[PDB]
């Protein structure tokens, strides 16, 4: 418990490599947030939007 | 650029689409710049049998 200062650095890049991570799969209001599913579902120019 | 085509197949007549008169018969590419005009034709382009 007293590496404290130490630990945290740890935690934290974790913590912040873990929440950019897990943002792939957010949809940002998308049909579906895996991007091969979206080609699946739709033609060209719905897709791209 | 001129043809005739079913009243249906109109659709495709624009960039992206998928179909067979978009697949087998004319083409517009995605950053198509133009305007795609059509009107109904069966006084002239039509025949009894």
């Amino acid at each position: 418990s007293a590496l404290g200062k130490l630990q945290d650095v740890v935690n934290q890049n974790a913590q912040a490599l873990n929440t950019l991570v897990k943002q792939l799969s957010s949809n940002f209001g998308a049909i579906s947030s895996v991007l091969n599913d979206i080609l699946s579902r739709l033609d060209k120019v719905e897709a791209e939007v | 650029d001129s043809f005739v085509i079913r009243g249906d197949e109109v659709r495709q007549i624009a960039p992206g689409q998928t179909g067979n008169i978009a697949d087998y018969n004319y083409k517009l590419p995605d950053d198509f710049t133009g305007c795609v005009i059509a009107w109904n034709s069966n006084n002239l382009d039509s025949k009894v049998g």
